[PDB]
């Protein structure tokens, strides 16, 4: 069935547009969301040393 | 014998497909309230420190002018 996105009413009512001037102006979503979800850095990366280690295979 | 094809006891437990992107509550205008607040602190303290530095300024000019003769 059809479940569609981006068809929504952006509220020009107050308390939405507050956070819209805050949003455009202060970059909170950009900063918090992105910079933090990269600050997700600390997870142990996945890398394998090919001479000394080898990836999985199948019979 | 029996058959070794895969399917286990049914269902594999539940799975969650649907989208989730929640949780930012600090944002009313009140974000402005805390930032503008921080300004309101900065101008206070900096005001004080510039006054002090003027006091020192006069004191130094007093050193010089007492020297002049
Ligand atoms: C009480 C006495 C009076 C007090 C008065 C105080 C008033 C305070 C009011 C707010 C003050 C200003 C706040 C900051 C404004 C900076 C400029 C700005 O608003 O840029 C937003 C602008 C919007 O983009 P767009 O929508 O495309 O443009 C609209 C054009 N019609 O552009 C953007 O959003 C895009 C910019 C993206 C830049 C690249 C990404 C940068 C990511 C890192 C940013 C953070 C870095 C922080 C600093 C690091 C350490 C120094």
């Amino acid at each position: 069935t059809y479940k569609y996105v981006n068809l929504r009413e952006p509220s020009m009512d107050m308390k939405s547009v507050t956070d819209r001037a805050a949003q455009t102006l202060l970059w909170t979503e950009l900063i918090r969301g992105l910079g933090m979800t990269l600050s997700y850095l600390f997870r142990e990366p996945a890398t394998i040393n090919y001479p000394f280690e080898k990836g999985p295979l199948s019979p | 014998k029996v058959k070794q094809d895969m399917p286990p006891v049914g269902g594999y437990g539940p799975i969650d497909y649907k989208r989730n992107l929640p949780r930012r509550g600090l944002s009313g205008y009140s974000m402005f309230a805390v930032g503008i607040g921080a300004l309101l602190f900065g101008y206070w303290s900096m005001m004080r420190w510039n006054r002090e530095r003027r006091r020192l300024q006069i004191e130094d000019f007093e050193a010089r002018i007492a020297l002049m003769p």
